[PDB]
């Protein structure tokens, strides 16, 4: 029995229970809630340290011996913020807890046994979160995938065939042959992938064929015609096949207004993209659907957080993508009904209130694929600066707000697209898609990505250097990124129907192929920490937003965190 | 003889009861098995004699064993002895309820309860609705039935009951005799509020938009107390 | 008067209607096979005089303004 000062203990093994750590350069403070360690029995790797034959590596290991163990990791998950060791076996998370050798240490369970087959990854002073999930990908260029990978995203869900004009507008992979093209192209990449089909048709047979061809759901986009008939048919087929539907509603109100669209949805599960409406949607009041029980409301990162440069940038961006002219009054009228700084301001507060549940990209289609996580944490920091600490906090920390915002890109999109049994959280039994963060760089620049239980990307110095640290340091592909190893580390998500028909063997796919499930029986109440339903009213004239009778707004930010301190460009 | 499996089982039971009666004659205090078997064998023999009705045997099964004839703890373990016996008019089930009275202190499986009450449906506000059964048949409604879709013969302000259930103990029920009028408490249905079945009046997400469709469907199908405004506007999916 | 018709404007252009705005537009007949599927599920079949009555009745039931379909509507075997 010896006494150790908290300072040297934290320097050796990381923060322990009751300690607090700042996240990046923000004002969000994370407090360690619990510790799974036995004081005096910590796992350390190095010369003369504990992780050695006969001390912490067992000479008589259990049969569930780990392949990889992450020691002294601070886990930031929606299930809690705590210190533990993470054990990885066969691409899954095998255990969370103490970890070590049962011959020489007390509290070691068989699923956390370190033996001669175990690799050691030091996590002391580091944060472990689940890999991010981006559910609004326009597959416009393959170069988006490495960019999203380097920011902490491990699953991309969306649609497209490339730089075609249909893809530049829509997240749609249309038809069986184009699905086959994209599924065989997917074998290249270090990313979990799933593809959305075209929902914009009234032909049930055409809808069903795309699902059986491997799509995990439908996208309904106004550029292919978002009409109530197509919405109704697509929802009927999706209910028969248990796949998700995403919608980009009619901004022009051509076939009807927002209530007509809700009537076409008819109380069935729907995932709405850019619900605030700058990215498209019933002008000016698409944002009202974010209070409905059957809606899963997502936002795209270009509108968060609301800043002084946001409105002019979005205006000029809209004038370019739609080829509008400033000398035409009708184009100006369209643009003014579309941007609405009022709804953009309201969107940040709705994220703080838990009304919006998912953050996404809309990549290279008015959105930045490498900035979903960064803009989510910028929004959290701005909201804490404006509204102060949340009232659901328990202690001098921001743990509740941290969980609320972390769920927006990890667990809620996974639940929304029926993959939350595989990815989305640091839980035992799930796929080992993990991101290592140093707290000083949290939310902007990760340390390394573990994909399928193996290291796939990391910061790395020059190959000729005597150690891995010296400059230049940038993100480089690791061994799970190469050869036949990438087939074991990566998943292609398909529908249950396609999986049952042997889509993997028919198309000769070497990646893991998994079916999505539980997409039709979820509501807004199934989103973690973002399950607030409310009556949202939008003023047709002033465009003001009222939630439960009270006006909701935020003020723009002239400076954000996690932006110019961390990037050269 | 052409004995059936039932006859072999009943013969075994008769001789178990015979052993119990012999031990009782010797002065041994009977245990659980012996008491059960003695009651069952007595009922079977009485039914064979054919001089008593089944109800008489149900009453007579309770006088065979005094509390002093059994071991401590036996009386509290025998809630009911059921036995099927063949009377002159065929096979009837005779059940004896609480045949033996408790006299000791031993209670196997005794429950020691806290005296605090349980608060069910906490956080749910209850409204009160007056309901009358204008039909000629009894109606009974369980705790988790969607009260909007109860028997069309019940008359009440259906609009106020949409998306609600009875604020009573789970698995209990409220009865409505023909012509009976009483008020009940209704709480909101929890979870995802996805109402499927019950009369096919909703079969979708419960909300204000679907309440209009439900009210219109209820009025078209003659559910009492339904007042959905005329000039109804249909939606694309009904 | 607008059944089976579309705007007689340049392909891919549009006409805007501001709240409260009133203006006149030109409509031409839809070409090809005149098989109208989708758009509100008001027709979802061949466009002709027989289906115009069904469309008018459906439009009136669903509250589309300016729809005057005669009362005492006679249903067909497939509606
Ligand atoms: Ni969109
Ligand atoms: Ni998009």
């Amino acid at each position: 029995m010896k006494k150790i000062s908290r300072k040297e203990y934290v320097s050796m093994y990381g923060p322990t229970t009751g300690d607090k750590v700042r996240l990046g350069d923000t004002d969000l403070i994370a407090e360690v809630e619990h510790d799974y360690t036995i004081y005096g029995e910590e796992l350390k790797f190095g010369g003369g340290k504990t992780l050695r034959e006969g001390m912490s590596q067992s000479n008589n290991p259990s049969k569930e011996e780990l392949d990889l163990i992450i020691t002294n990791a601070l886990i930031v998950d929606y299930t809690g913020i705590y210190k533990a060791d993470i054990g990885i076996k066969d691409g899954k998370i095998a255990g969370i807890g103490k970890g070590g050798n049962k011959d020489m240490q007390d509290g070691v369970k068989n699923n956390l046994s370190v033996g001669p087959a175990t690799e050691a990854l030091a996590g002391e002073g580091l944060i472990v979160t689940a890999g991010g999930i981006d559910t609004h990908i326009h597959f416009i260029s393959p170069q988006q995938i490495p960019t999203a990978f380097a920011s902490g995203v491990t699953t991309m869900i969306g649609g497209g065939t490339g730089p075609a004009d249909g893809t530049n507008a829509t997240t749609i992979t249309p038809g069986r042959r184009n699905l086959k093209w994209m599924l065989r192209a997917a074998e290249e990449y270090s990313m979990n992938l799933g593809f959305l089909a075209k929902g914009n048709t009234s032909n049930d047979a055409s809808l069903a064929d795309q699902i059986e061809a491997g799509a995990i759901g439908f996208k309904i986009h106004e550029d292919w015609g978002t009409t109530p008939s197509a919405i109704n048919h697509a929802l009927d087929v999706a209910d028969k096949y248990d796949v998700q539907v995403a919608i980009h509603t009619d901004t022009l109100n051509e076939a009807g207004c927002v209530e007509d669209t809700m009537a076409a949805i008819a109380g069935r599960t729907m995932h709405t993209f850019h619900t605030e409406g700058a990215g498209g949607g019933h002008a000016p009041d698409i944002i009202k659907v974010a209070g409905e029980h059957n809606i899963l409301p997502a936002s795209t990162n270009p509108t968060i957080p609301f800043t002084v440069n946001t409105e002019a940038e979005h205006m000029d961006m809209l004038m370019v993508c739609h080829h509008l002219d400033k000398s035409i009054k009708e184009d100006v009228q369209f643009a003014d009904s579309r941007i609405r700084p009022q709804t953009i301001a309201a969107e940040d507060t709705l994220h703080d209130m838990g009304i919006f549940s998912i953050t996404s990209s809309d990549s290279q289609a008015m959105g930045r694929v490498g900035e979903v996580i960064t803009r989510t944490w910028q929004t959290a920091d701005k909201n804490k600066k404006e509204f102060g600490r949340l009232k659901e906090e328990k202690g001098d920390n921001d743990n509740f707000r941290i969980k609320r915002y972390l769920s927006k890109y990890t667990i809620n999109p996974a639940i929304a697209h029926g993959i939350s049994e595989y990815v989305g959280s640091v839980e035992v039994g799930k796929v080992a898609d993990l991101v290592l963060w140093s707290p000083a760089f949290f939310g902007v620049k990760p340390n390394m990505i573990i994909k399928g239980g193996f290291i796939a990307l990391s910061q790395m110095g020059d190959a000729n250097a005597s150690i891995p640290t010296p400059q230049p340091v940038y993100y480089r592909e690791m061994f799970a990124h190469h050869g036949k190893a990438k087939y074991d580390a990566n998943i292609t998500f398909v529908s249950q129907a396609a999986y049952d028909k042997g889509i993997k063997e028919e198309l000769g796919l070497e990646r893991q192929v998994l079916p999505v499930k539980n997409c039709r029986n979820i509501t807004k109440k199934d989103m973690q920490f973002n399950d607030t339903t409310a009556h949202i009213e939008v003023n047709p004239e002033t465009y003001h937003v009222f939630v439960d009778g009270k006006e909701v707004t935020s003020k723009p930010a002239n400076k954000v965190s996690l932006a110019q301190l961390f990037s050269i460009f | 003889m052409k004995l059936t499996p039932k006859e072999l089982d009943k013969l075994m039971l008769h001789y178990a009861g015979e052993l119990a009666r012999k031990r009782k004659e010797k002065g041994i205090k009977l245990n659980y098995v012996e008491a059960v078997a003695l009651i069952s064998a007595h009922i079977m023999e009485e039914a064979r004699a054919g001089k008593k009705t089944a109800a008489e045997l149900m009453q007579e099964g309770r006088t065979l064993l005094k509390p002093d004839d059994v071991m401590d703890g036996v009386a509290s373990m025998i809630h009911e002895v059921g036995i099927e016996a063949m009377f002159p008019d065929g096979t009837k089930l005779v059940t004896v309820h609480t045949p033996i009275e408790a006299n000791g202190k031993l209670v196997p499986g005794e429950l020691f309860l806290k005296n605090e009450d349980i608060t069910i449906n906490e956080g749910k506000k209850a409204v009160s609705v007056k309901v009358k059964n204008v039909g000629d048949r009894p109606v009974q409604i369980g705790s988790h039935f969607h009260f909007f879709e109860v028997n069309r013969c019940l008359d009440f302000d259906r609009e106020k009951t949409f998306g609600k259930r009875l604020d009573i103990a789970s698995g209990t029920a409220v009865r409505f005799e023909p012509g009976e009028e009483k008020s009940v408490e209704l709480i909101d249905i929890g979870g995802n509020r996805r109402i499927f079945g019950f009369n096919a009046l909703v079969d979708r997400q419960a909300d204000n938009e679907s309440k209009k469709i439900a009210l219109h469907r209820a009025k078209e199908r003659g559910f009492h107390g339904t007042k959905s405004d005329d000039n109804y506007v249909k939606t694309i999916k009904e």
